């Protein structure tokens, strides 16, 4: 749910950035994640490609 | 029309019942094409060569088949087992078969850019390729799943009949169309 | 510990590859003992029912023929000589080597 949050600000954040701080693995939480997305069918964007590459040139 | 093309057929699913309880342990002492671990799952599993199937056979008498190209085979398979069942002395009886499922492919011969589909049909359109490559689209007329990648290659699935299969088949075509 | 932390699918670690010989013995247990995957994996100590299976499955796509072929010719079944024919054609195979 944080996540579609900050998707709905157009916010860049990743996948891994994420569960870097739940102890989950890919296949847990993506197949969690579609669960919940297909059950309440609300609209949300997809990663744009330009947002992402702001937050991650900065950090080197 | 199509272009030319009408979808392939890549597996079928079916159940059958058997009309009678089994005694799993015995066939899988006494079959040579089957496989059971009775301290995990209640049912035996088994395979034949010709249709190319398995089957999935119940401590309850109920029975599901995969592997099958075609909705004759797998009906033919099924009849196989209950043949084998029948060998085995139990009084095994072929009734209420029924097609359960049943996968279909095809191409296009030229790519498509996911990207603008999702953007145009977000009610039906997933993309998140990050997660897996291929856009899932929910289909509802016919009650279809179809799995659109950057090739144009396009699978189908969640039919009951074959009608099924080619129906959202060409009712995707204008839509990949545009 | 940093954020540029990679994702991605690990679930295809690296198996041990399978031998022409281990080959050889898997069909002769198709003629000897039936494709009772569970049964295999104990034959086969080092192979699990997971690895039958997909063993199986990459077979299938080519030698089915071969596959109808040793289960026809078939051969009285022996746990303990399968073992040490196992392990004394493994062991041939290392001093040929």
């Amino acid at each position: 749910c944080v996540l579609i949050t900050c998707r709905q600000h157009n916010w860049p954040l990743t996948m891994g950035a994420i569960c870097t701080l739940l102890y989950a693995d890919l296949d847990v939480f993506s197949s969690t994640y579609m669960q919940i997305v297909k059950l309440l069918g609300l609209d949300v964007p997809s990663l744009c490609l330009a947002e992402l590459v702001k937050t991650y040139c900065s950090s080197f | 029309g199509p272009s030319g093309i009408v979808p392939q057929l890549q597996n079928i699913v079916s159940t059958v019942n058997l009309g009678c309880k089994l005694d799993l342990k015995t066939i899988a002492l006494r079959a040579r094409n089957a496989e059971y671990n009775p301290k995990r799952f209640a049912a035996v599993i088994m395979r034949i060569r010709e249709p190319r199937t398995t089957a999935l056979i119940f401590s309850s008498g109920k029975m599901v088949c995969t592997g099958a190209k075609s909705e004759e085979q797998s009906r033919l398979a099924a009849r196989k087992y209950a043949r084998v069942v029948q060998k085995l002395g139990f009084p095994a009886k072929f009734l209420d078969f029924k097609i359960q499922n049943m996968v279909g492919s095809c191409d296009v011969k030229f790519p498509i850019r996911l990207e603008g589909l999702v953007l145009t049909h977000q009610q039906f359109s997933s993309y998140e390729p990050e997660l897996f490559p291929g856009l899932i689209y929910r289909m509802i007329k016919p009650r279809i799943v179809l799995l659109i990648f950057v090739s144009g290659k396009v699978v189908l699935t969640g039919a009951k009949v074959r009608a099924e299969i080619y129906e959202a088949f060409e009712n995707i075509y204008p839509i990949l169309k545009g | 510990g940093s954020t540029t932390t990679y994702s991605s699918f690990r679930k295809n670690y690296y198996s041990k590859p399978w031998s022409n010989k281990e080959t050889d013995m898997f069909f002769l247990a198709i003629s000897m003992v039936g494709t009772d995957f569970s049964m295999i994996g104990q034959l086969f100590p080092h192979r699990a029912r997971i690895e039958i299976k997909n063993k199986f499955k990459r077979e299938e796509k080519t030698n089915g023929w071969r596959i109808d072929k040793a289960f026809q010719e078939k051969r009285p079944f022996d746990f303990d000589f399968f073992a040490h024919l196992l392990q004394k054609v493994l062991a041939e195979e290392e001093k040929r080597k």
